[PDB]
DNA sequence: TCAGGATGTATATATCTGACACGTGCCTGGAGACTAGGGAGTAATCCCCTTGGCGGTTAAAACGCGGGGGACAGCGCGTACGTGCGTTTAAGCGGTGCTAGAGCTGTCTACGACCAATTGAGCGGCCTCGGCACCGGGATTCTCGA
DNA sequence: TCGAGAATCCCGGTGCCGAGGCCGCTCAATTGGTCGTAGACAGCTCTAGCACCGCTTAAACGCACGTACGCGCTGTCCCCCGCGTTTTAACCGCCAAGGGGATTACTCCCTAGTCTCCAGGCACGTGTCAGATATATACATCCGAT
C-alpha cells in the first residue's frame, strides 16, 4: 500500500485533503460527502485560473513580467461577470481604472 | 505611554488632500463648501468601523487593535477588503 | 498661464493612473487615535491596522465622489455642492 | 313545526313499506315512535285557454303532492309544456285555494322573458316582476316595489340570487320553484348553500333530466327538496352501493321502483309525439393519419415535437381530433390553405366524403365540437370548399345569436353547414329546419350530447334525423365513448 | 507558528497558465484572501441549503446548487463543467 | 361653466388616498400571467402555489414603490416636478444596479 | 385567415398605464412623464427575472416541480430583500 | 424531585429549553453554554416587547383594539433606532408611511 | 402536522404589556417571522465570533458581544441590561 | 492660418532588492478495517393546481379633447473658484532606547455531552360572540371662483 | 377681497367570521448521575509599539488676479392633466377529470472514528536578476494671433 494523494486522482492542483479538513472543522454541516471537497477543489481551480489569466494578460500589456495588485484591479473591474461577483469588495493598493465623463472634457 | 495633547484635531485632513482625493474620483470644479461636509462624512464612516473593530478587540481581552479586527469590522459592515489576511 | 480647466484634466489623468495612498499617514494616525480615544481609553494599534483603515476610508470616499459627480452633472452643472453629496448618500441608503 | 311532519311521515308509510328500511334505523327517531303506534280532469278554465289531457295528468300529480304536503320533481321533456303545468298550479292557489302569495321562481337568464310572456298568456291576473338591472336600479325594484309587497311572483336568475340573499330573508316563502335545476347537481355549490339559508313552505323543482354521472348527484337534488327525509350522504350511497356497479343483478334497482315514484314524474316522447318521428344514431369509427400517429408517440414515449405534457387526456384529445391544433404540426410561414390540411386528419377525409354525398341530397347539417379552436379549422375549410355557413358560439354576442339563427331558418337559405359547440347554445333555440346533425367527438356527459341531439329533433321536424359520431380507432376516445356508453343505459333503465 | 496560506497552489496554477510570469507577495496575499472569501461563501451557502431540506449531510449536489446559485451567469456554466469533470474522473479511477 | 379643478389638485388627493391605504395595487391575473411567462424560460411546466405568486407580487410592489420615491427625490433635485427616464436610471445607477 | 394565436397583446403589457400610475402615486410623485411606462416595464422584468431564477434554482434542488412561498422568501432573503409575513 | 421550568427561574416567557434545543440542533458551534440560551431569551423578550408596545400605541391611535400589519409598519418606520435595525426588510400589507415633499404641495 | 412557533409567547408578552389590546393572525405570523430573523442573526454572528478566537463553545460572553455588536446605539444598552439581569437571576437559583 | 515653450515618451547605463530556487526537520493525509444510522426507495391517502371551455356582472381601462402650467432655450451679470507665486512648516526618514503585553506552555478541574426514567407544557380540534367592515345621512371643510 | 360646491370625516345602525377560550393527548423538557477534556489561570519570553531627537524638503497656505459658470429672469411652445363616454377584461361560479406532495416503514451502504506509519509543505537560511531611479538625449501638444 503506497499512499497516493487524491489531488492527483481527480487531477487537480489545489489540495483536497486540506479543503476536506477545513470544511469539516468549520462546522457547516454535521456530515460531509466524498464528492464535495473534490467539487470545491475544482471550482477554486477554475476561478483562480480565470482571474489570474486575465491579470497575466493585463501585466503583459504594460510590458511587465511580475504582477502588481494594480493589474489584479484592472483584470477584476475590466471584465463584466467577474466584476459582478466581486462588485462589493475593494482591493488593496488597486486604484481606479481611467474614465472621465463625456460632457466634461472640452471639445 | 505619554500624551502630547496637540490641538487642531480633525481638520488635519487638509483641503489639498481632499481635493486630490476628489480628482481621482473624476470631478472637475469643486465648490468651497465641500470641505467641512466631507470631513463630517469621513468622521461618520470612521466612527462606525472603529466602534466595531474595538468591540472585536475588547471581546478577546486584548489591548492592541490588530489588522484582523479591522478586516472583520469592514466585513460585517458590508464592504470586504482583500489584502491583509483572512 | 493656462486656460482654467486644463491643469484640472491633467491632474485627473495623473491621479487616476497612479495607485499610491493619497492622504498623509501621520495626520490620519492622529485622527484615528483621537476618534478611538472615546470608546476605550489608552489602546495600542498595529501599523497594518492603521494602513487597512486608511485604505478602506480612502476607497470609500473616492467612490462617494464619483457618485457625487454623476449626481452633479445630472442637474446640468459641473460643480459639486453639499446638496448632491448629501443626495447621493441619501439615495444610497445611508442617511 | 311537527304538524306536517306527522302528515309527511304517515304519507311516506301510506304506500309500500320499504320506507321503513331506514326510518327505523336512522331526534329523527324520536317522533317515529310517537306515531308508530298509530281528479280535476275537465281542463279547468281559470287558465286562459285549454289544458292537454297529459298536461292535466301532470297538474293533478302536483296537487297530489300539495294536499299531502310533500315535494317533487317535474322532469318531463321540453316542448311538452312544463311551464303551463306550472302556471296552472299557481292559479289553483288563486282560483281554488286562493292563497295570493308569495311566490319565487328561479331560472336561467336566457329564459326569463319567456316566463312573463307565458304568465299573462294563460293567467293574466298575476302581478309579477323580472328583477333586472344594476345596483342602482335593483334598489328601486326592492325598496320601492318588492318592499311595497305589491307582487305575487318574483322571477330571478341563477346569479342575481347570489348577490341578493339579504333582502329575501325578510319574506317567508310559500313556494320556491327552481327551473332547469342542473345547478344543484352539486351539494357544495355556492348557489345551494344560499338556498338552504332561506325559509319555505313548499319547495318545487323542475329540471330537464335527472343525474348524468353519478347517483351522488340525484339525492342532493332531493336533499334540498325535503331534507328531513335523508339529510345523509353515507346512508344513501352505501345503502345502494353506487348504481349496482358490482353485480348487475338488477334486484337492488327494484328499490328504485319503490323510492322514486312518490317524487318523480318523467314522461316519454311517445306522448304526442313531439317530432312525430323516431330517429337513428351511427358510430363512424375512423383511423389515424400517419402524421398524428407520430404525435401520439411524441407525447407518451417522448420522442420536432417539443410538447408540454400537463393534461394527458387533453393533449392527447387534440392528437385524436386534429394534428394542427398543436401549432407546430403546421408547416411554417407563409401559411397555405391547402388539401394537406385535411390529409393529416382522418375525420376530415371522411368529412370531405360525407359532405359530398349530402350536397346532392341537400341535407343541411349541424356540427358540434367541444373546442372552439377546432371550429376555426372548419371555419377555413368551408371557405376552401366554398360553403356558406354561420357560426353561433360563445363570445360572439347575444344580438348576433338572434340573427344567424334567423338566417338559417329563413326559407331558401343557401348556407350549406352551420357550426356550434355543445354546452353553449341549448337556450331554447329553434333549428329544426336542418335534417341531419353530426358531431365531432365524445363527451364525458352523455346527456350533454343527448340534449344537443334534440337541436333539430323537436316539434316542427318533418324529415328523418341521422346522427354521425366521428370516433377515432383504438385511441383515447374509444375509452371515453364506452364510459359515455356506460352512463347512458344507467338513467335509461332506471326510469324506463 | 504553523500558518497555512494557499500560496504554492496559486503559484502552480500561475506556472501552468503563463509559464514565465511571476507574482509579488502583495498579490499573493490578496489572492489568498480571495480564495478564502469564495470558499467561505460557497460552503456557507451550501450549509443553509442543506438545512432548508432537513437533510443532515452536505454533498456534491449541494455544492452543485450553491455554485450555480452564487456566481453570476455565464461564469457558472464552466465552473459546473470543471466540477463534474473532476468528480467523474475521481470516481472512475 | 362647469366645475373643474386646477391641474394638480386631483394628484395630491390621489397621493393622500393611496398613502393612507394598504391594499395590493397592481392587479392579480395579469401579474399571474407575467410570472408564468417570465418563468417558462428557465424550466418548462412548473406549478405555482398561489401564496408564492402573492409573495412575489408583494415584493415587486414594495421594490417598485421605493424606486419611484427615490426617483422623485432625484427629480426634485433637478429643480423640476416631472419625473423622467433620466432620473429613473440615475436613481439605480447610483444604487449599485447599473 | 385568422386561425392563429399570433394576434395578441403580449404579456408585460398587462401592467397597465394606470397601474403604474397608482403605484407612483403611492410613492408620492405629482406629475409623470409619458416615457416612464416602457422603462418601468423593463425594470420590473429585470427584477422579477432575477428573483424567479433564484426561486426555480431552490425548487429544482429539492426535486420538486412546484414553487412554494418559502422558496420565494429564501430567494428574496438571499438577494437582500427579506420579506416578513410568509415565513 | 418535582420539575420547574428554567424559563421561570429567569422569570421570562420565551422558552429557554426550546431556544437551547434550537441553538444546539442548528449547528452553530460544537458545544453550547448554559447561560447563552438564557441571555438570548432575555434579549428576544425585550425586542419583541418593544416593537409590540409601539405597535399597541399606534393601534390605540386609530381607535382600534386589535393590531394590524399597517400598525406594525407605522410602529417600525416612524421610530429611529428600530428603523435602523429593520431597514432592509419589507413587510407584507404594510404600505408607506405618509409624506409629501415640501416644495411640491401648492401655495 | 406538528409545527412549532413563537405564537403563544408573543401573546403572553402582549398581555403583560397591554392588558386589553389584541393581536390579529397576520401580525402574529409577521412577528413569528421577526423573532426567527433576530434569533438567526444573533446566533449566526456569535458562531463566527467564537470561531475568530479558536474557541469551541458558545457562551454568554459571546451573546453579550454579539448583541452589543449587532443592534444599534441606545437599544444595545437596554438589551445588555435585560440579558445580564436574567443571567444573574438564573444563576442565583 | 504658423513659431513657442512646457508637457509626456523611447532610451541607455546604473544600483538595491526582493522573488525564486535549494536544502532540511515534523504534522497531518491517507489505507484500512470494523459499525451504525440516514436516506433511498417502494407504497398507500388525499387535496390543491391545471386545461379548455360556458355563463353573467361590473368596475377599470381606453380613448378623446381643451387647455394651461411646466420644461426649456437664450441672455445678462456678478461673484468665486482656478492658477500661480513666495513663504512657512510640518511630514517623512533615520536612528535609539524601553517596556507592555502577545503569545506560548503546564496543570487540572468545572462543566457540557450523553444517557435513561418520567410527566407537564404546548399543539391540534372544537365552539362562540363581539370587533370590525359596511351603509345611509349629516355635519364639516377645503378648493374653486368674485 | 367671502360665497358655492364637492370631498371627507363622523355619526348612528346591522351582521359575520375570525380571535380567544377550553379539552385531550403525547413527546419534548426536566432530573439525576457518570465522565472526558476545553478553558482558566500562572508563568516566562521576546517583539513590536511607543516616545524621543535631529535633518531635509515636499507640501500646505495665504496672497493677488481674472474669467467663467451659477443663477435669476424672460418668452414660447406643448405635453400631460381632468373630465366625459364607450368597451373590455378582471372576477366570480361551474364542468370534469387527474396528479404531485406529504407520512410510515424497512433495509442496505456511507461516513465517522481509531490506530498506525511516511511524506508535504512550511519555516529558515543562502544567493541571484527584474524593477526604479536618474538622467541627459530627442518628442508631441495646449496657447496669444492671424
Ligand atoms: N295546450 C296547449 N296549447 C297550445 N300551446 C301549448 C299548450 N301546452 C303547452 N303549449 C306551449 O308550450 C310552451 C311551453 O314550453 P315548455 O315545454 O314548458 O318549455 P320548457 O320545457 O323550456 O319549460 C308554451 O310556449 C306553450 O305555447
Amino acid at each position: 500500500a503506497k499512499a497516493k494523494t487524491r489531488s492527483s486522482r481527480a487531477g487537480l492542483q489545489f489540495p483536497v485533503g486540506r479543503v476536506h479538513r477545513l470544511l469539516r472543522k468549520g462546522n457547516y454541516a454535521e456530515r460531509v460527502g466524498a464528492g464535495a471537497p473534490v467539487y470545491l477543489a475544482a471550482v477554486l481551480e477554475y476561478l483562480t485560473a480565470e482571474i489570474l489569466e486575465l491579470a497575466g494578460n493585463a501585466a503583459r500589456d504594460n510590458k511587465k513580467t511580475r504582477i502588481i495588485p494594480r493589474h489584479l484591479q484592472l483584470a477584476v473591474r475590466n471584465d463584466e461577470e467577474l466584476n459582478k461577483l466581486l462588485g462589493r469588495v475593494t482591493i488593496a493598493q488597486g486604484g481606479v481604472l481611467p474614465n472621465i465623463q463625456s460632457v466634461l472634457l472640452p471639445k | 505611554r505619554h500624551r502630547k495633547v496637540l490641538r487642531d484635531n480633525i481638520q488635519g485632513i487638509t483641503k489639498p488632500a481632499i481635493r486630490r482625493l476628489a480628482r481621482r474620483g473624476g470631478v472637475k470644479r469643486i465648490s468651497g463648501l465641500i470641505y467641512e461636509e466631507t470631513r463630517g462624512v469621513l468622521k461618520v464612516f470612521l466612527e462606525n468601523v472603529i466602534r466595531d473593530a474595538v468591540t472585536y478587540t475588547e471581546h478577546a481581552k486584548r489591548k492592541t487593535v490588530t489588522a484582523m479586527d479591522v478586516v472583520y469590522a469592514l466585513k460585517r459592515q458590508g464592504r470586504t477588503l482583500y489584502g491583509f489576511g483572512g | 498661464r493656462y486656460r482654467p480647466g486644463t491643469v484640472a484634466l491633467r491632474e485627473i489623468r495623473r491621479y487616476q493612473k497612479s495607485t499610491e495612498l493619497l492622504i498623509r499617514k501621520l495626520p490620519f494616525q492622529r485622527l484615528v487615535r483621537e476618534i478611538a480615544q472615546d470608546f476605550k481609553t489608552d489602546l495600542r494599534f498595529q501599523s497594518s491596522a492603521v494602513m487597512a483603515l486608511q485604505e478602506a476610508s480612502e476607497a470609500y470616499l473616492v467612490a462617494l465622489f464619483e457618485d457625487t459627480n454623476l449626481c452633479a452633472i445630472h442637474a446640468k452643472r459641473v460643480t459639486i455642492m453639499p446638496k448632491d453629496i448629501q443626495l447621493a448618500r441619501r439615495i444610497r441608503g445611508e442617511r | 313545526d311537527l304538524e306536517g311532519t306527522t302528515k309527511r311521515f304517515e304519507h311516506l308509510l301510506s304506500l309500500s313499506g320499504l320506507f321503513k328500511h331506514f326510518i327505523e334505523s336512522k331526534k329523527f327517531r324520536q317522533v317515529l315512535d310517537v306515531l308508530e303506534e298509530n281528479q280535476f280532469r275537465e281542463s279547468p278554465a281559470y287558465v286562459n285557454g285549454q289544458l292537454r289531457p297529459y298536461q292535466i295528468q301532470g297538474v293533478n300529480w302536483l296537487v297530489s303532492l300539495h294536499k299531502n304536503k310533500i315535494a317533487g320533481i317535474l322532469a318531463d321533456e321540453m316542448g311538452l309544456g312544463k311551464t303551463l303545468q306550472t302556471i296552472s298550479f299557481l292559479g289553483y292557489l288563486r282560483y281554488i285555494e286562493k292563497i295570493p302569495g308569495p311566490f319565487l321562481v328561479i331560472a336561467p337568464k336566457s329564459t326569463l322573458n319567456n316566463w312573463l310572456r307565458e304568465i299573462n298568456r294563460w293567467t293574466p291576473d298575476v302581478n309579477a316582476f323580472i328583477l333586472q338591472g344594476d345596483k342602482e336600479e335593483r334598489a328601486e325594484l326592492i325598496q320601492k316595489k318588492l318592499l311595497g309587497c305589491d307582487f305575487d311572483v318574483v322571477i330571478a336568475s341563477y346569479e342575481i340570487i347570489i348577490r341578493e340573499k339579504s333582502p329575501l330573508k325578510k319574506i317567508n316563502w310559500e313556494y320556491i320553484i327552481i327551473d332547469e335545476a342542473h345547478r344543484i347537481k352539486n351539494e357544495e355549490s355556492m348557489l345551494s348553500q344560499v338556498l338552504r339559508e332561506f325559509t319555505s313552505r313548499n319547495r318545487l323543482l323542475i329540471t330537464g333530466t335527472p343525474l348524468q354521472n353519478n347517483l351522488h348527484e340525484l339525492w342532493a337534488l332531493l336533499n334540498f327538496l325535503l331534507p328531513d327525509i335523508f339529510s345523509d350522504a353515507q346512508d344513501f350511497d352505501d345503502w345502494f352501493s353506487s348504481e349496482s356497479t358490482e353485480e348487475d343483478q338488477d334486484k337492488i334497482v327494484k328499490q328504485l321502483h319503490t323510492v322514486l315514484q312518490p317524487f318523480l314524474l318523467r314522461r316519454i316522447k311517445s306522448d304526442v309525439e313531439t317530432s312525430l318521428l323516431p330517429k337513428k344514431e351511427l358510430n363512424l369509427y375512423v383511423g389515424m393519419s400517419s402524421m398524428q400517429k407520430k404525435w401520439y408517440k411524441k407525447i407518451l414515449e417522448k420522442d420536432e415535437s417539443k410538447t408540454r405534457l400537463l393534461n394527458i387526456m387533453m393533449q392527447l384529445r387534440k392528437c385524436c381530433n386534429h394534428p394542427y391544433l398543436f401549432k407546430g404540426a403546421e408547416p411554417g410561414p407563409p401559411y397555405t390553405t391547402d388539401e394537406h390540411l385535411v390529409y393529416n386528419a382522418a375525420k376530415l377525409q371522411v368529412l370531405d366524403k360525407l359532405l359530398k354525398k349530402l350536397k346532392e341530397e341537400g341535407s343541411r347539417v349541424l356540427i358540434f365540437s367541444q373546442m372552439s379552436r377546432l371550429l376555426d379549422i372548419l371555419e377555413d375549410y368551408c371557405y376552401f370548399r366554398n360553403y356558406e355557413y354561420c357560426r353561433i358560439d360563445g363570445s360572439t354576442a347575444h344580438e348576433d345569436r338572434i340573427q344567424a339563427i334567423d338566417d338559417y331558418n329563413a326559407p331558401d337559405s343557401k348556407k350549406f353547414v352551420f357550426l356550434l359547440t355543445t354546452r353553449a347554445g341549448g337556450l331554447g333555440i329553434n333549428l329544426t329546419s336542418a335534417d341531419v346533425v353530426v358531431l365531432y367527438d365524445s363527451d364525458w356527459n352523455p346527456q350533454a350530447d343527448l340534449q344537443a341531439m334534440d337541436r333539430a329533433h323537436r316539434i316542427g321536424q318533418k324529415k328523418q334525423v341521422k346522427v354521425f359520431r366521428l370516433v377515432t380507432d383504438n385511441s383515447v376516445e374509444e375509452k371515453i365513448l364506452e364510459r359515455a356508453t356506460q352512463k347512458l343505459r344507467l338513467d335509461q333503465l332506471v326510469i324506463q | 507558528t504553523r500558518k497555512e496560506s494557499y500560496a504554492i497552489y496559486v503559484y502552480k496554477v500561475l506556472k501552468q497558465v503563463h509559464p514565465d510570469t511571476g507574482i509579488s507577495s502583495k498579490a499573493m496575499s490578496i489572492m489568498n484572501s480571495f480564495v478564502n472569501d469564495v470558499f467561505e461563501r460557497i460552503a456557507g451557502e451550501a450549509s443553509r441549503l442543506a438545512h432548508y431540506n432537513k437533510r443532515s449531510t452536505i454533498t456534491s449536489r449541494e455544492i452543485q446548487t450553491a455554485v450555480r446559485l452564487l456566481l453570476p451567469g455565464e461564469l457558472a456554466k464552466h465552473a459546473v463543467s470543471e466540477g463534474t469533470k473532476a468528480v467523474t474522473k475521481y470516481t472512475s479511477a
